């Protein structure tokens, strides 16, 4: 699968993704709010046919009160692409482009305490580890683990 | 607590101020404009001088409106591009 | 004027209304209101109308706008807000004339040529969006957007060398302030270097690439162009350097293999390999250099490489294995290389528990064998034997009986073959086994919608929406297109042409909001200097009803508005009944076509509509004008052909009471393609180019009826052919033909259409338009 950046171009398809994989959808005036606030985080994996099957919508959130840091507002994979680590990889991509640009320190996200093995992905092969737990944070009343991940390694790993 | 992005789209049209520019050499390049600015209107001016000068037959144009469905301004245009020829135009038009 | 103690606080109506302080706002309108000496004044009655416009009393605000401005038609603040109220009712031809009465009493009123200019660039009105920004340019040349939306005029312009000098002397300031943001003024670079590269100035490009690629923090962009700078001027030692440091970043990305190709210019495929193996070694987890070759290896070399592959995922059990082969099927060489190898895995694994005897590993567990199985059914499925391809994915399931993936496929294998409703039985299973993975739910949902099951498909979405509504209306709600046109195309298929076009019609209205969608970012995006992405997202909203959803929804719909024409029976709700029984159908799906005729013209089936429609309204030029685009495209096509013996013939058949202008312009362009013929022999001869393709000799056979109906006996001859020598005598061809006899296309074949219909069912054994009563 083609892993890249997302561009305007590409928001139309990223929201057919969403709204066929996951319940927290969104408007597409949000999609060109990222794609027009932040370009370089936003990435997809795409098909030979251009058919997007996996999807990072990513965000730097404004807290002047601390550090820069990002937040991943969306992302997914269709079912038929597991096992191919598209979730790896374009959390990466995301990572690396929220350093470059805004200098920032660390990224966070909101997962369902039900789903074991999203979570265990982002403990162990993302290294991102549980902040707090909002309760309730989604609509059908489940909680929600507010997860980060220190980008302070992957940033020296490239002042090299 | 899930935000669905509502409040965010409300920081596009959020109050904000006109922000300003240091001043430097900013008149010499400001008479650069009115240069191409004038050319531009001067070449356009000459355009439409040409296309003006070119015979108008009405039912050409009631023709054209209706065989082709489009307006009277396009209709129009296409007339005096192609010097007054329905033929030569509504060909085109059928391109 | 006003006092100085009440006209201070319309200073306030105004920061209110500047900062969305709404309820505020109207506190001090009030205060001015309640004095009766001022309980009607013009601008005052203005403003307070607009402050409610931003609520939702927008009825109420047209009255006290318009009183307001009968008291005072002279000022410009009440002609002001009359646009800006309209604008939000998108009235804006009306809009931007009171923008203009604006103007005239205040010479050079900044804002009102801001909200001019944003609206002169939402209309697409380039030229005068450029003198709108001139004047701000001449009124305030300090102010940053100034030169920003002058530069941005002549860039969507395509005057890129002269944008390009419009961004140097704003840039030039930008250094020498100590205030400068790093983000924005990488962004600015990057947009400068944009224009350079779309003006053709590459050798420029490149060195202002280097000077200030130390000031852009995106390295991504500083990296893409420069491996593509690199390449134009021949500097293949430098672009071979860059995307190997691309590809370390970015393995996946197929651009930067390709970069590297032309940047090594390998001389053959064992080269040209390297490259790619060289990816393999470096970064052995990537599939992408893995998969990548497979395209041009042949032989030989593609047969080594591909067992490389398929071992690594038969193993790790990877399901997507079949998607990536998917594309390289058309290849029927290679398929029996693929076909072989895998059976020779299934033999191997199945007495000896291992992919070869020979290879010397430990023994696979039994989940390869599965995972090859998992493969044959979707390979038997694509070389349409969905017969054998059951009896693999059928004896992959007693091995396992919980693997949603087997029943994805078991439902895949009766789409491909006749039989939808068999199909949508097995994603309903699928779903049961995992019931929070909305994926699963989808697809189940469509495959239901697909088997005319509307209800039944909607209470499946009805688990993933919102709980305060139903299902249908939340995804209205959250711009579900997939489901608005599936299911409009599921209605459709039920005679339900009122609710099929209720769906048509809420999908223009998202495309409406989308490309509404983009007002608010034409002040943002000039604060925030992203500047690239906000120009590709205005060239995104001139195409964007290209986007294949809307072809899909204007598809039905102008096939239906056709139908209906033919035998005929908080914005408006769209109500189903009164949609259908419209008193002008051809006039509303025109509505559909005219975006397709802008905006998709390289697809045929574009004038083929436009075809059909204008041919019903008699507008010959028109026929003309639509058949010559689809004859552009493909000469030979058997719907184009259809449309092009009814053109010739009605022109023969009804030439007299036509313009001598017409006749004209109709002959001369139709001699220069149609030649000098008559409709049979032009139909026999394209029989006779065409006779082993049957889409082709359904569309004459349909046409030797149109033109002499006493050949129903030979038309059915023609159409009937089942030689499997044929072209695309495939499932669906011939579902038209047995619809077309059904259609009376052909004419009555009432004792006809059992023998095509008994007999196609000989050849798709599981297709329901094929079984018996
Ligand atoms: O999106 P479309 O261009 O209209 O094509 C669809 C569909 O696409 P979407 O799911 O993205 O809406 C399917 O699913 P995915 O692989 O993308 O998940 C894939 O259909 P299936 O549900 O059967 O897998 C199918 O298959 P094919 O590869 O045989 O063309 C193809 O189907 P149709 O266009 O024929 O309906």
């Amino acid at each position: 699968m083609n892993i890249r950046n997302a561009r305007p171009e590409d928001l139309m398809n990223m929201q057919h993704c969403n709204l066929l994989c996951l319940p927290e959808n969104y408007q597409m005036k949000y999609y060109f709010y990222h794609g027009l606030s932040w370009p370089q985080l936003s990435y997809i994996a795409e098909d030979e046919n251009g058919k997007i099957v996996g999807y990072v919508l990513a965000k730097m959130e404004e807290d002047p009160d601390d550090v820069p840091h990002g937040h991943i507002t969306s992302l997914a994979v269709k079912r038929s692409h597991r096992r191919l680590g598209l979730a790896q990889k374009l959390m990466d991509q995301a990572s690396r482009a929220m350093i470059e640009n805004f200098n920032a320190k660390y990224v966070s996200l909101h997962v369902r305490k039900s789903n074991r093995a999203a979570l265990h992905l982002y403990s162990n092969t993302l290294n991102f580890q549980i902040s707090e737990v909002e309760p309730k944070y989604y609509a059908d009343g489940e909680d929600a683990y507010a997860m980060k991940r220190d980008l302070t390694q992957m940033a020296d790993e490239l002042r090299r | 607590k899930h935000d669905s992005g509502a409040a965010d789209l409300e920081r596009v049209t959020d109050y904000a101020e006109e922000k300003e520019i240091q001043s430097s050499n900013l008149e010499t390049a400001m008479s650069v404009i009115g240069d191409r600015r004038s050319r531009e209107q001067k070449a356009k001016q000459e355009r439409e001088k040409e296309l003006a000068k070119v015979t108008i037959k009405k039912e050409d144009l009631e023709l054209i409106m209706t065989e082709m469905e489009i307006s009277r301004a396009a209709a129009e245009r296409s007339l005096r591009e192609h010097m007054g020829n329905v033929v030569e135009a509504l060909i085109a038009l059928t391109n | 004027s006003l006092p100085p103690k009440e006209n201070a606080l319309f200073k306030r109506i105004l920061r209110c209304y500047e900062h969305k302080q709404y309820r505020n706002g109207l506190k001090f309108c009030k205060q001015i209101l309640s004095n009766p000496k001022f309980a009607e004044h013009g601008e005052t009655l203005a403003m307070k109308g607009l402050t409610l416009n931003c609520l939702g009393k927008k009825e109420e605000a047209y009255e006290l706008v318009r009183r307001g401005l009968r008291n005072d038609l002279k000022s410009h603040v009440c002609w002001h807000v009359y646009g800006l109220l309209q604008r939000s009712d998108k009235k804006y031809d009306e809009a931007i004339k009171c923008y203009r009465n604006a103007l005239k009493w205040d010479k050079d009123n900044l804002q009102i040529l801001r909200d001019l200019s944003l609206l002169q660039i939402q209309m697409r009105d380039l030229e005068g969006y450029r003198e709108t920004r001139y004047q701000l340019l001449q009124l305030r040349p300090a102010q940053r957007a100034s030169w920003i939306g002058y530069a941005i005029a002549y860039h969507l312009l395509e005057d890129y060398e002269m944008a390009a000098k419009i961004l140097e002397e704003f840039r030039k300031t930008q250094q020498t302030s100590p205030d400068k943001v790093d983000y924005e003024y990488s962004e600015l670079l990057l947009y400068q270097n944009q224009v350079l590269r779309e003006a053709g100035l590459y050798r420029e490009a490149l060195e202002h690439l280097c000077t200030y690629e130390k000031q852009i923090c995106d390295k991504l962009a500083v990296e893409e162009t420069k491996g593509e700078l690199l390449l134009q001027l021949c500097r293949l030692e430098d672009a071979a350097d860059v995307y190997r440091g691309l590809q370390e970043r970015n393995p996946e990305n197929w651009a930067y293999y390709k970069g590297l190709e032309k940047a090594l210019k390998p001389a053959n495929m064992l080269e040209r390999l390297k490259i790619y193996e060289e990816a393999w070694t470096k970064y052995p987890r990537g599939l992408v250099p893995r998969r990548l070759p497979l395209n041009f290896l042949s032989g030989e070399k593609f047969k080594e490489c591909l067992d490389k592959f398929l071992r690594m995922n038969f193993s790790k059990g990877c399901p997507p294995v079949f998607n990536t082969l998917r594309s390289l099927y058309k290849d029927k060489e290679k398929v029996a290389i693929i076909e072989e190898l895998v059976v020779g895995y299934e033999t191997s694994l199945k007495s000896c528990r291992l992919f070869n005897p020979n290879d010397d590993g430990k023994e696979e567990p039994p989940t390869t064998l599965l995972w090859v199985q998992y493969y044959l059914a979707q390979h038997y499925d694509k070389i349409g034997q969905p017969s054998i391809a059951l009896e693999y994915i059928n004896t992959a399931i007693e091995s396992t009986p919980t693997l949603i993936e087997l029943f994805l496929v078991k439902a895949k294998i009766y789409k491909h073959a006749g039989n939808i409703k068999e199909a949508a039985r097995w994603m309903d299973e699928a779903q049961a086994l995992d019931t929070a993975d909305r994926f699963i739910n989808s697809k189940c949902a469509k495959y239901m919608l697909k088997a005319n099951l509307i209800k039944e498909a909607e209470e499946m979405c009805s688990k993933f929406t919102r709980e305060g509504t139903s299902a249908v209306e939340n995804l209205n709600e959250m711009q579900c297109m997939w489901f608005q046109t599936e299911c409009a195309q599921a209605y459709k298929a039920m005679n339900k042409f009122g609710e099929a076009l209720k769906k048509c019609h809420e999908i223009e209205r998202h495309f409406i909001e989308i490309t509404d969608d983009q007002f608010d970012f034409h002040t943002y995006c000039m604060r925030k200097i992203t500047l690239r992405s906000y120009v590709d997202l205005l060239k995104l909203e001139d195409v964007l009803r290209q986007h294949p959803f809307y072809f899909k929804a204007a598809r039905i719909a102008i096939e239906i508005y056709l139908k209906l024409h033919d035998n005929p029976l908080p914005k408006e709700e769209l109500i189903p009944e009164k949609l259908a029984k419209v008193e002008t159908p051809l006039e509303e799906a025109i509505k559909f076509l005219t975006p397709l005729k802008n905006l998709v013209k390289n697809k045929i089936e574009t004038h083929l509509f436009a075809f059909e429609i204008y041919f019903r309204k008699e507008k010959f030029l028109l026929m003309l004008q639509s058949v010559k685009r689809a004859f552009a495209i493909d000469s030979s096509h058997p719907w184009l052909h259809e449309c092009m013996i009814r053109l010739f013939n009605t022109a023969v058949c009804e030439s007299k009471d036509l313009s001598d202008t017409v006749r004209t312009v109709l002959k001369q362009e139709m001699n220069r393609l149609f030649g000098a013929t008559n409709p049979k022999n032009f139909n026999e001869t394209f029989l006779k180019r065409n006779s082993d393709s049957l889409p082709h000799r359904l569309s004459a056979a349909k046409m030797v009826y149109y033109l002499d109906p006493s050949s129903q006996k030979r038309a059915i001859e023609l159409a009937t052919t089942l030689d499997e020598s044929l072209t695309n005598r495939n499932l669906q061809t011939c579902m038209e033909v047995l619809e077309a006899l059904y259609d009376g296309s052909l004419g009555d074949c009432k004792e006809a259409a059992e023998i095509y219909r008994a007999n196609c069912h000989k050849l798709f054994p599981y297709a329901l338009a094929f079984m018996p009563p």
